[PDB]
């Protein structure tokens, strides 16, 4: 789980 | 099977300029001389936002999105300080004698002292700051090396899970070639010589070894002060930071 | 001057002539490995080699131009990436080895007898990797070498006017070595900035390899001799 | 003077 994943993904 | 390789130099400088984060503010609040909590405060809560941006400006780099997830998370782990970095200094090139971290917060190297330790890192990137204004680097040759720090930091630290040994990433080196290329294409059109391109592409790319250099010792001065622990630092901040050490 | 008036086939042979030996360990392998005899395999090996590469810079064009005090602070900022460089320069046609000295060869294995070394040894041979899908020449190894001397230091310290001369003297050199060796046009400045984007690397390492090396002076695994103790502590 | 500097100054 890293907040980087979501803010990526979008 | 990647966009990012048949874009023409005019067209790669377009979309690099066009990608470009926005300027953000620090929080208002005349209150001066900053204590060290104050500083770090304002200093971190900044970076934090423009992380934010960062993101976006990465997916919009050519040949980023190609990559995968876990290829895109490796490189802005790596190279997010260094990013950070160069963005300051670009900011601050008018500015000499001061870094501009937000258009109210204008700092000089007086200020640095304000927070143990750091007053060497403000000096590194003051004078990383004179050697691009007496370089007299321009907005389209910034983009291009920042873009070369985001996908070059971490591609050597591409190791395979079981035995370590490099991972080899040709689209990641092809995509930097073609940065190469429209930086020279930029000095063409700036109408130096054959000699004075690739002596002026040497010099701009000497200069991310300070850069990377200058992101290390920042790193170890943020880790410091989280463990000191004055300052709270964002969860995304920290991970960021966790990444490194 | 002189260095400034070099044909770039003068430069290339004063670099090679300027090369140091490779140096044998002390290696003995009547005796078994531990953290503390590794450490002091490596170290005593580093503390010999700074020897001949103060020597060695002396030998660079332009360098003994510099003030003496020019002079030590560059030394003091590039010492470790230089010796990471010729390591790795060493290692290149030894796949998965580091190539410490020709009596010793080891291991990333080798490598986790020491704590926190083993994440130094993959980045070291990653580069060595590195190096050999690049295919580098000697010739260019040597001018790169010679541009970490010249470029660590340099925006930490006029005669720095001279320093960046110099530098361009170099950067023409690596080009000319290019274009003898049949690469186009594009392919020279493409293959320029692939040989100096790995720098950014092996200050990173060396960045990296300072923190372990300091962690080890004080956990007082190891004795380390008085210039490598100097030569540690201009970092901090 | 350290080290360095003497074994430079030789
Ligand atoms: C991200 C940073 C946080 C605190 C520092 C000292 O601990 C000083 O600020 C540096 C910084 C902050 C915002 C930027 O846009 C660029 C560098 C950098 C540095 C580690
Ligand atoms: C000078 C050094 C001593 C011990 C090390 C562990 O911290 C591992 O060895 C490194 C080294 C030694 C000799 C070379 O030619 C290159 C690197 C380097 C350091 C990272």
């Amino acid at each position: 789980h890293k907040i980087l994943h979501r803010l990526l993904q979008d | 099977n990647s966009l990012a390789l048949s874009l023409t130099a005019d067209q790669m400088v377009s979309a690099l300029l066009d990608a470009e984060p926005p300027i953000l503010y620090s929080e208002y609040d005349p209150t001066r001389p900053f204590s060290e909590a104050s500083m770090m405060g304002l200093l971190t809560n900044l970076a934090d936002r423009e992380l934010v941006h960062m993101i976006n400006w990465a997916k919009r780099v050519p040949g980023f999105v190609d990559l995968t997830l876990h290829d895109q998370v490796h490189l802005l782990e790596c190279a997010w300080l260094e990013i950070l970095m160069i963005g300051l200094v670009w900011r601050s090139m008018e500015h000499p004698g001061k870094l501009l971290f937000a258009p109210n917060l204008l700092l000089d190297r007086n200020q640095g002292k304000c927070v143990e330790g750091m007053v060497e890192i403000f000096d590194m990137l003051l004078a990383t700051s004179s050697r691009f204004r007496m370089m007299n680097l321009q907005g389209e040759e910034f983009v291009c090396l920042k873009s070369i720090i985001l996908l070059n930091s971490g591609v050597y630290t591409f190791l395979s899970s079981t035995l370590k040994s490099l991972e080899e990433k040709d689209h990641i080196h092809r995509v930097l070639d073609k940065i190469t290329d429209t930086l020279i294409h930029l000095m063409a059109k700036a109408g130096l010589t054959l000699q004075q391109q690739h002596q002026r592409l040497a010099q701009l790319l000497l200069i991310l070894s300070h850069i990377r250099h200058m992101s290390n010792k920042g790193m170890e001065h943020l880790y410091s002060m989280k463990c000191k622990n004055v300052v709270p630092l964002s969860d995304l901040l920290l991970e960021m930071l966790d990444a490194h050490r």
